[PDB]
């Protein structure tokens, strides 16, 4: 499928969640100007990738999988910056990421909001 | 061949088949201090009064079956004879306690199991206050 | 079998067999040499089986 | 009417519709864990006792008589060890060993009254911690829920059992291997004892009373 | 095709495995060593019987039979070389073999330091790899993995 | 000299199941320090499927087969592990090298210790559990207190004790919830972290002291054929911390050492990777399928 | 026998090169880093990565863009892409 | 092997048996050895074995 | 610490919480420490899941004693908030106890799940 | 529901006591030997109505007590489903009379 994707705010890249669940989801990252594969970000979960969001400077992306694992994955070093856990999420459904004046090495977005399948939305 | 036997009351030594010597004791609250002193392997007055000879080491041997007690009494410089651990010494320390009815007319012509019972109650209640209630 | 004569591999197709399947291909060759619509291919298979 | 059983120190009480097992109370006028008593005889319950389930199953000998020496491995809160103490009498002595602390609490609070038991709150996998406290015994009873039960029995029998001694061990198949057949689990435990230099005399299952439990009665070096 | 002949197949009882074997020069005496027992068979051109061994029972790793069929030398537990005389008594039916009680011969105390004997694999390189008689069996030799060769001579009556 | 060539002696070949060196690596010394490592006995043990355990000697490229110790009928050898102590020193500066003991399993519940001096089996140890399928000796950081960890069929990681010429079933660390989890390979990342592969597509990372579980690495289905459960036949650990694992798809996965997640999937073989080997400095990986 | 080669530059300086030599026996040998191996008498051991799929000689080998893929083509009428 | 047990109808009298494995090796379980093979040949079939033979 | 039958593997934790959610929809579940203690004492309880994130951990330690006396399997999950919104509560539930009945696919799941807990023990 | 719970506690205690009494009324054992000779010697040594009525009686008592406990347990489960069907908000649990299982995926806020 090509259904779920996100274009970067700088417009240079575009990430597509690859339809391969199997206890962990990957997403292939495509240069927008030439429409060619340039990277791939794989996170471990149970059903894959719930959602994801590009950082505001445009380099990395934060991938919130199902079963609570959220992963910051940079584009410069092209490997995972870090993994944290949503508080008590039995499974994530959506995520968003916004604001300004955040941390400089995590994209410069201030707030992340992760909504789970129970109905609870945590804002960090 | 000095062997080191520890019962609830006292010690015995069978160096020359037949028993050679002993050390007896009864009915005190320092018996539980003896019990803790062999729970670790510390200095013990009954141990020291047993191993205190005046000549020298004459052959470096002392057969004690627990390695912890062996290498804790190795470090004492009061007599500087070095003991040996349990080199699968099942036969010696099993046969002496099964045939320990031969020993009983020697050091304590009696039945000394009431202080064995008392030390068991004292240690078990000490651990029941270690898990306090 | 015509495709295996055109692609040069009929000898490769026949050379790895065992006793029962050689008997099976011989039985097909015997049963179907009679039709002159594939007498040529059938005789060629029988050549390779004899060799 | 009370008769003594084939096993010395064990009594049965017979009536028109019942047949119960019982023992001779060492402290008369006193009960321990809420057991019926007949005038003084305490009724032995095979549904709470491993050993009393063996005797009603067809245990040929129990290796212990009044005046013997039994080491009890796994004395869970002083339930069966009181009846074993009443079997061995005042000239006998039962040495209870129980690592778990709550059962040690109830075991010592039981063991204050009956003086012929001595309780040891120590791990049964470390016999050199109570080698000072335990003399040579005649019988080892073993009801401990550990997978190296034969190894615990082995080290305690190499340090405390007499030549030609007795072993009554209760084996739990769902503790040792919960997937194999229980016959295979029990045969492997018998073979482990046999290479551990016992001599298996008999094995019987406790299965009107418990589920997948064996009792191996064996002698040591004879 | 008729030249060779699959003559005999001897099956060993038990569950152990044949560590080594040896045969006399005329083939009437065969000896096979398991790590439990050392078995000896007598052959008649077949007809095979089992010569009763006594005194062994701990197995061996190498077995050699003398060219005059009088000495049977094995390597019990790898490192302890033993030997036994066999007495051959003729009769009206034929020859029969009685093997004597194994007379262990002692190997020379070599000078090896204590740290070498403690460390490493221990006394692993003591077990004899080859057992060789002379062509007239007046002299034995054995050799192990360490490089040591120990020889013996025969002193007769 | 007249010769009868003879090919009618059907000597049976037997499958090698376990190859295990004495020392995995020796410390590098110079040519002026060549006399220090002359008495180090390096031997190679090879265990075949007919239960033959036979010692080789590398001999600086000589490869001389020294001893063959055969097992009985219906007896195989599956795993081989040498346990080599560190270098002890005497009072005078002389070096006692490590006494090396050979342990094996035979598709049973029993770990056997072999006596290479007497050329027979020295000891047996067994606990109430399933058949042992994989085992290894805990690496050095303790000094005299080293312990074997053994996985098995029904799950439970049993732990055996070896000290002062002893081999006894000490305890059981943990067991899996699912009874259908079979432990097929085991390798230690450090002194206290054991990496086990399982049959239910997982690579578990247990911690030996408390017996706990750090993380359950997982692998997907095999999409080449049927039989959805992948089987991690061989795990091993790089010196910098990463874990290399060959599995049922013929892949070789590189797992991160600090996070216990995968960093790479290398599709290498067509059928399944059966054994791995890792260079001593961590520079080369050999995979055999 | 070298049929073709493609070099990619690892970079506004020139840090390294990666050479892909498509040989006439069918293989594609990828020499990963060359200027840092021959910059340094003595050199360290260099060893190409072999990628063998073509039966006949490989006609063209090229690196693709970012450098993730190695595209290639031979007599067998198939454009092949090494994932790499 | 082992002598089979004799049941009177209530009890079972059986000879103990450990005389199979003295010091040699324990005998491999054929049910476990065939299980590891069945994990190795999952759905795959053998190639035809030999040459020209019935 | 005192939570020794800990469920640390996330696959097993996900299986436990999925079976808790299914039993909660079947109304075969007892939520809370007091209701768990009542079900374990009455003997209707098939499996019991405690939580290890309890801030005084000693307020659920009495349930291991009653489960040792009644021979039911207990297991510790990491997060009480996860246990709570697995039951569907919108509070933090520190102990839950899921019961059995005559014939259910849920009862088969309960038997397999307590087999996995016995594998942990 | 409270009445059914007390009766179920009483009936479960009666079932435990009756099952204990029935077990106390009425490849199990394995004996090991060193060899075939000792096994055969032990085989040579082996070669050398009231209970039926009272055990059938205790068996019938056990079956009736199990029926009573199963009936009270089904009653307690039906009453818990009645609580779920009559909750003040939409709660899952129970089947409708058409057969479709009630399952609401809302959270209790």
């Amino acid at each position: 499928t090509m259904e779920r994707f996100r274009v970067s705010p700088c417009g240079r890249y575009m990430a597509l969640v690859a339809s391969d669940k199997k206890g962990g989801g990957m997403l292939n990252i495509i240069n927008v100007g030439t429409m060619q594969w340039i990277a791939q970000a794989r996170i471990d979960g149970r059903h894959g990738v719930a959602d994801f969001a590009w950082w505001s400077d445009g380099n990395g992306l934060t991938i919130a999988g199902r079963d609570g694992q959220v992963t910051e994955w940079s584009m410069i070093t092209r490997r995972t910056v870090g993994i944290w856990r949503d508080e008590g999420s039995i499974g994530g459904t959506v995520m968003a990421l916004g604001g300004r004046n955040g941390p400089a090495e995590l994209g410069g977005d201030r707030w992340v909001a992760i909504g789970s399948n129970s109905g609870i939305l945590n804002v960090y | 061949l000095f062997i080191l036997t520890e019962t609830s009351a006292g010690y015995a030594l069978f160096k020359a088949i037949k028993y050679k010597e002993f050390a007896k004791f009864d009915s005190a609250a320092i018996a539980v201090e003896e019990a803790s002193g062999i729970l670790e392997g510390k200095v013990t007055p009954k141990l020291a009064s047993l191993l205190n000879e005046l000549k020298d080491e004459k052959k470096v041997t002392l057969a004690v079956h627990d390695t912890k007690l062996s290498n804790s009494i190795t470090k004492l410089p009061g007599i500087n004879i070095k003991p040996i651990s349990g080199s699968m010494t099942d036969d010696l320390f099993r046969a002496i306690r099964q045939h320990l009815y031969n020993l009983i007319p020697g050091m304590e012509p009696s039945n000394f199991d009431e202080m064995n019972l008392g030390l068991a109650h004292s240690l078990s209640r000490h651990k029941l206050k270690f898990s306090p209630e | 079998l015509t495709a295996l004569r055109h692609r040069s591999a009929l000898r490769e197709a026949l050379q790895g067999r065992d006793e029962l399947s050689v008997i099976n291909i011989l039985r097909w060759a015997g049963k179907y040499v009679a039709d002159p619509r594939y007498r040529s291919i059938c005789v060629d298979v029988a050549f390779h089986l004899i060799d | 009417i009370v008769e003594p059983h084939r096993h010395k120190g064990v009594f049965v009480a017979r009536g028109g519709k019942e047949d119960l097992l019982c023992t001779a109370n060492l402290v008369p006028g006193e009960s321990v864990y809420g057991e019926k008593r007949i005038s003084e005889y305490r009724i032995w319950n095979p549904f709470r006792s491993k050993l009393a389930a063996g005797i009603l199953g067809g245990l040929e000998t129990i290796y212990m008589k009044p005046g013997s020496k039994v080491l009890y491995l796994g004395a869970a809160s002083g339930t069966s060890v009181s009846h074993v103490a009443d079997i061995v009498g005042p000239t006998g002595a039962v040495y209870a060993v129980e690592f778990s602390h709550r059962s040690g609490r109830d075991l010592i609070n039981m063991a204050t009254r009956r003086t012929n038991v001595i309780p040891i709150v120590e791990d049964a996998r470390k016999p050199m911690a109570y080698r000072m406290l335990v003399p040579m015994v005649d019988v080892i009873f073993a009801d401990v829920a550990q997978p190296d039960q034969a190894r615990i029995v082995g080290i305690n029998a190499r340090l405390f059992l007499k030549q030609g001694g007795g072993l009554l061990i209760s084996i739990k198949a769902s503790c040792i291997d919960s997937t194999a057949p229980p016959e295979q689990v029990f045969a492997s435990e018998v073979q482990k004892l046999r290479e551990d230099k016992f001599f298996p005399k008999e094995q019987l299952t406790l299965e009107p009373y418990e589920r997948d439990h064996a009792m191996v009665s064996c002698v040591y070096l004879q | 095709r008729k030249n060779r002949k699959f003559l005999a197949q001897v099956l060993i009882k038990g569950a152990s495995h044949i560590t080594s074997a040896s045969i006399s020069e005329d083939g009437t005496l065969l000896a096979a060593s398991t790590p439990t027992d050392v078995k000896v068979f007598h052959l008649d051109p077949l007809y095979i019987k089992k010569v009763n061994m006594t005194g062994t029972g701990l197995g061996a790793t190498r077995v050699q039979i003398s060219p005059d069929k009088r000495w049977i030398c094995w390597a019990e537990e790898g490192s302890k070389v033993m030997i036994s005389r066999v007495h051959a008594t003729e009769s009206a039916d034929g020859i029969s073999y009685t093997v004597s009680v194994p007379h262990k011969l002692h190997r020379l105390r070599r000078q090896i330091p204590k740290h070498i004997l403690l460390g490493g694999l221990g006394s692993y390189d003591r077990n004899v790899s080859q057992i060789a008689f002379s062509a007239d069996s007046r002299m034995l030799s054995v050799a192990d993995l360490a490089g040591y060769i120990d020889t013996w001579v025969l002193r007769g009556p | 000299m007249d010769i009868h060539r003879c090919r009618f002696v059907r000597y049976p070949a037997s499958a090698i199941n376990a190859v295990a060196f004495t020392h995995s690596a020796l410390p590098v010394v110079s040519s002026s320090k060549k006399y220090l490592q002359k008495n180090i006995q390096v031997r190679l043990a090879i265990g075949r499927a007919n239960g033959d355990i036979e010692i080789w000697n590398p001999l600086n490229g000589g490869w001389y087969q020294e001893v063959i110790i055969p097992g009985g009928k219906d007896r195989s050898v599956d795993g081989l592990v040498w346990v080599t102590d560190p270098d002890e020193e005497m009072a005078d500066g002389k070096i006692i090298h490590g006494k090396s003991r050979l342990f094996s399993i035979g598709y049973t519940t029993t770990i056997t210790e072999w006596d290479l001096e007497k050329a027979r089996a020295k000891k047996h140890a067994s606990g109430q559990h399933g058949e042992i399928w994989c085992f290894g000796v805990q690496p050095l950081p303790a000094a005299q207190n080293r312990k074997l960890v053994a996985g098995t069929v029904d799950g439970n990681l049993v732990l055996y004790s070896i000290e002062d010429g002893d081999l006894k079933f000490q305890k059981t660390l943990t067991r899996t919830p699912s009874k259908k989890t079979k432990f097929v390979s085991i390798a230690f990342q450090s002194h206290n972290i054991v990496i086990v592969g399982c049959s239910n597509s997982t690579i578990c990372a247990y911690d030996v002291r408390t017996g706990t579980m750090l993380r359950q690495m997982t692998l997907g289905t095999d999409l080449t054929g049927g039989s959805k459960n992948i089987i991690v036949w061989a795990v091993k650990c790089l010196p910098n911390g990463d874990i290399v694992s060959g599995d049922s798809t013929g892949q070789v996965c590189i797992w991160d050492g600090k996070t216990y997640t995968q960093a790479q999937r290398i599709q290498s073989h067509t059928q399944d990777v059966l054994c791995l080997s890792v260079s001593a400095d961590g520079s080369k990986i050999i995979s055999g399928g | 026998i070298i049929s073709t080669f493609d070099i990619r530059p690892i970079i506004a300086e020139l840090q390294d090169i990666d050479v892909a030599v498509g040989g006439a026996r069918g293989a594609i040998y990828v020499y990963s880093n060359l200027l840092a191996h021959l910059h340094t008498l003595r050199v360290g051991t260099i060893q190409p990565r072999k990628y063998h799929w073509h039966r006949r000689a490989v006609h063209s080998v090229k690196w693709s863009g970012d450098g993730n893929y190695l595209i290639s083509g031979g007599y067998e009428t198939v454009l092949v892409l090494w994932q790499l | 092997k082992n002598p089979k047990d004799k049941r009177v109808g209530s009890t079972a009298y059986r000879v103990v048996s450990n005389g199979g494995d003295p010091r040699l090796a324990p005998k491999a379980k054929k049910q476990s050895l065939n299980l590891k093979q069945a994990l190795l040949r999952r759905d795959r079939v053998a190639k035809p074995r030999g040459g020209f033979f019935v | 610490s005192a939570a020794w039958p800990k469920a640390e593997d996330p696959a097993l934790v996900q299986e436990l919480l999925d079976c808790v959610q299914q039993a909660s929809h079947y109304r075969q579940l007892k939520k809370g420490a007091n209701e768990t203690t009542k079900s374990v004492n009455r003997g209707t309880s098939e499996l019991v899941i405690l939580a290890a994130d309890t801030q005084p951990l000693s307020i659920v330690l009495h349930i291991p004693l009653i489960c040792e006396e009644k021979n039911v399997p207990y297991v510790y999950v990491p997060s009480k908030v996860a246990l709570g919104r697995a039951c569907g509560v919108s509070r933090a539930v520190i102990a839950v106890s899921l019961t059995s009945n005559e014939a259910s696919d849920l009862n088969s799941k309960i038997r397999a799940l307590r087999d996995k807990v016995e594998r942990l023990a | 529901l409270g009445y059914v719970r007390t009766m179920r506690n009483i009936a479960a205690k009666e079932l435990k006591e009756l099952e204990e009494r029935y077990v106390l009324a009425g490849p199990k054992k394995i004996v090991f030997f060193e060899g075939v000779e000792e096994r055969q010697q032990a085989l040579e040594k082996q070669k050398a109505r009231r209970k039926q009525l009272v055990l059938e009686k205790l068996a019938r008592k056990v079956k009736a007590a199990r029926k009573k406990l199963k009936a009270l347990a089904d009653a307690e489960y039906e009453l818990e489903l009645q609580q779920a069907k009559m909750a003040k908000t939409a709660t899952s649990g129970g089947f409708t009379k058409s057969g479709r299982r009630i399952k609401v995926r809302e959270r209790k806020r």
